[PDB]
RNA sequence: AGACUCUGGCAUGCUAACUAGUUACGCGACCGGUCGGCGUAACUUCUUAGAGGGACAAGUGGCGUUCAGCCACCCGAGAUUGAGCAAUAACAGGUCUGUGAUGCCCUUAGAUGUCCGGGGCUGCACGCGCGCUACACUGACUGGCUCAGCGUGUCCUACGCCGGCAGGCGCGGGUAACCCGUUGAACCCCAUUCGUGAUGGGGAUCGGGGAUUGCAAUUAUUCCCC
């Protein structure tokens, strides 16, 4: 049976949301040994839904300027992060990650409708894939921002971020961002 | 109250820059209540949404 | 304000290291460096000492991130 | 997109008009017979001609053409 | 009695040499566990971990590697292992088994048999 | 008893070789060791007090793995990134003297052979020694 | 324009390769295995360079005046490769050592006379701009590990010795799929030290030496070390 990093279970992972049950891919067939797979996912549209969620996370963690190519680094970060999570909660880290993703992604968004000049945006519904992508982006950004100028490691910081977003507490950056977007989207209508 | 949704049909592209997708929403509450909504991001036929307000109806006529 | 960390131990520090530290669930040189106002070097050294004594379990040793566990 | 060439068309018409009996619906067979009938320099061109013939015969065996 | 295939990723070409042996997989004179990027070690061990050591029982594989970077090389190597095994099954064993193995491998990762068509564009 | 050098964790093997070199006692050590750099490209002196041994071991290993190497070749191996300041970085070869004195030292210990071919390869005795060290490391890995 | 041609993707089919490589077999070295150690029976998988194939909207489904065509999909290496040709339109932009006993203007006012020596092109309050290095912890340093390709070369350089270091000194190969050169690359990976501070990040600016290049380095040629 396939285990992530050769230690992490995937059959225990339970998706709470019915909306994201299709787009977070980790459960059975999509489960892989390593995050690094280096297959084309930007080949055609919606294909990055069929890409593993850990892999996606990895790919958004190397995003920044000086780190722009280094994928092995990213995967090491992810691994250590997972270990940290395990140490902390005792729960399966993949499950935690999934939870975080669920609780980080925005549900509604204010978007410019009319012309350039009319600054009254209309609050619109958010795609499930986009909600996943955006969530991932937010989490990675949080990880970055917590780990810039301190003794804290990115693996540690990322783990912290992910647990905070898993629990639903207002200590995560991602959660805060969601709250800020969501309230705005409740204001515009 | 939070209501879940379906996608019956993807109609076209609304919005200023062509960012919003106009989509036919069937409810997952068993009712055949077909409300047309606007979504941000990529939506294909067979997606399931999480609408914050269900009472709302997007730009019809 | 600036951060002032102890480069070498104090009695209060030493006691809070031999008693309190081997019961943190997650023990990280960075976390120990943040909890008790210690420089990362000294904290690392302490961790190593604790490993050598046999009070604290080891998870993974790396060039960057070394992770430790409380015993039972 | 993609559109048929005049030359390809005319040659195809010639080939059908003269030697309908030899040709069929198998593309490859039609190609090969074409190669053995007409003076063709290019391979690509020949292939195109064959394709046109094949399409034409798919169409023609249902009902007669205008051309 | 012996098979010689290639796997190509990017520039990196790995030639695998499959023969009736005792179950040895050596890449450029060293074991699969003894290759430097041990963060990407699992990727190289995938054809072994998927099909089991039971299918790799009496087969000796020597992998000759050349070109590319590190990751690319790894990818080539793994490919050529899988392809090598498949070819051996085709040639000197039955077809059904080959079909099965191939099915398994495609069902896990598509890259493992068919090569990535893209390489460094001008 | 059948193990080989290539089938062993490389770093660990190197370490063990270095240790062996140390515990033997006999090796020609230059007097500038606590003063020298190791390349024009590097910034500081090496951290290790007994770095010379280590480097010798490494050289030996390289000779074993790939023969017909000279001093130039050895310099090309141990080269790296020159931090050219505000100018962009380039590749620069190692310290010729250091390599030269490693090779002379190992050759003195009857571990390295000067060649008809051109450069330098390995002695049979040296090879034997290497394989003994590989065995040692192997035993201390499969049983550990 | 398209068409024509090339090119690239594909071949465990074919043609070959003493300047390509593999396999097997001998001998040797090492612990029944490892060897870019060496010596000819296997012929092309890798490498090369050729011929012949191979994709034509071929097939299926949908849409279409039921045609021209368009969209989707299976198999496939490839279903929409890139270039040149292809030798347009307007030019009142023209171009060139072609001919006119060509029209003028100039020729101690040489339509830049040749040479000689030394300077300048870098000069610096400032604007407007392309870049390089950075602003560190996903880091820096230190040691160890392992992988290219486009290319070049009668100055590219192998190898020994003297050198802390740039470099010297000796001796060879290459007018080149042969030697540099299994191009031994860097990132990266693996361990070591540092610990959020103008910090060992960052290196500007400067002060002393030394070494080349060259007729000449003073306004630092460039490199090296503090």
């Amino acid at each position: 049976d396939i285990k992530l990093f050769g230690k992490w279970s995937t059959d225990d992972v339970q998706i709470n949301d019915i909306s994201l049950q299709d787009y977070i891919a980790v459960k059975e067939k999509y489960a892989k040994y390593l995050p690094h797979s280096a297959g084309r996912y930007a080949a055609k549209r919606f294909r990055k839904a069929q890409c593993p969620i850990v892999e996606r996370l990895t790919n958004s963690m190397m995003m920044h300027g000086r780190n722009n190519g280094k994928k092995l680094m990213t995967v090491r970060i992810v691994k250590h992060a997972f270990e940290i999570i395990h140490l902390l909660t005792g729960e399966n880290p993949l499950q935690v990650l999934v939870n975080a993703i669920i609780n980080s992604g925005p549900r509604e968004d204010s978007t410019r409708i009319g012309r350039a000049g009319t600054v009254r945006r209309q609050a619109v519904d958010v795609s499930p894939l986009r909600r996943v992508n955006q969530a991932i982006w937010l989490l990675c950004t949080g990880a970055r921002e917590a780990a810039f100028r301190n003794i804290k490691t990115i693996a540690e910081c990322l783990a912290d971020e992910l647990i905070n977003a898993a629990k639903g507490s207002s200590n995560s950056y991602a959660i805060k961002k969601k709250d800020e977007l969501e309230r705005v989207a409740k204001s515009n209508r | 109250p939070i209501k879940l949704a379906r996608v019956t049909k993807v109609l076209g592209r609304t919005g200023s820059q062509g960012q919003c997708t106009q989509v036919r929403v069937e409810f997952m509450d068993d009712t055949s209540r077909s409300i047309i909504r606007n979504v941000k991001g990529p939506v294909r036929e067979g997606d399931v949404l999480t609408l914050l307000e269900s009472e709302r109806e997007a730009r019809r006529l | 304000d600036k951060l002032n960390n102890l480069v070498l131990f104090d009695k209060a520090t030493y006691d809070k290291l031999c008693k309190e530290v081997p019961n943190y669930k997650l023990i990280t040189p960075a976390v120990v460096s943040e909890r008790l106002k210690i420089r990362g070097s000294l904290a690392r050294a302490a961790l190593q000492e604790l490993l050598s004594k046999g009070l604290i379990k080891l998870v993974s040793k790396h060039r960057a991130q070394v992770i430790y566990t409380r015993n039972t | 997109g993609r559109v048929r060439t005049k030359t390809v068309k005319k040659a195809a018409r010639v080939i059908i008009e003269k030697y309908y009996t030899r040709l069929g619906n198998d593309f490859h067979t039609n190609k090969r017979v074409c190669e053995e009938i007409a003076i063709i320099p290019s391979k690509k061109l020949r292939n195109k001609i064959a394709g046109y013939v094949t399409h034409l015969m798919k169409r023609i065996q249902r009902g007669p053409v205008r051309g | 009695q012996s098979v010689q295939v290639f796997g190509r990723k990017k520039t990196a070409t790995a030639v695998a040499h499959c023969k009736r042996g005792n179950g040895l997989i050596k890449v450029n004179g060293r074991p699969l566990e003894m290759i430097e990027p041990r963060t990407l070690q699992y990727k190289l061990l995938e054809p072994v971990l998927l099909l089991g050591k039971e299918r790799f029982a009496g087969v000796d594989i020597r992998v000759r590697v050349k070109g590319g970077g590190h990751v690319a090389q790894i990818y080539a190597i793994r490919q050529s292992i899988s392809k090598a095994l498949v070819a051996y099954y085709q040639k000197y064993v039955d077809e059904a088994s080959k079909k099965e193995i191939k099915d398994i491998l495609i069902q896990y990762d598509r890259t493992l048999l068919v090569a990535d068509p893209r390489r460094c564009e001008s | 008893p059948g193990v080989t050098v290539k089938d062993v964790n490389q770093q660990e093997f190197v370490r063990a070789l270095a240790a062996f070199l140390k515990k033997s006692g006999k090796l020609k050590v230059p007097e500038w060791v606590d003063t020298v750099k190791l390349a024009k490209h590097k910034e500081l002196a090496p951290y290790d007090e007994n770095w010379f041994y280590t480097r010798a071991a490494s050289t030996a290993r390289h000779l074993y793995l790939r023969g017909g190497a000279g001093v130039g070749s050895m310099t090309k191996i141990y080269g790296g990134r020159q931090r050219n300041g505000v100018m962009p970085s380039h590749f620069s070869r190692g310290s010729k003297s250091v390599a030269r004195r490693v090779l002379q030292a190992l050759e003195g210990l009857k571990m390295v052979e000067k060649d008809q071919d051109g450069g330098r390869k390995l002695t049979p005795q040296g090879q034997r020694d290497l394989d003994r060290i590989a065995g040692q490391v192997a035993a201390a890995n499969k049983k550990h």
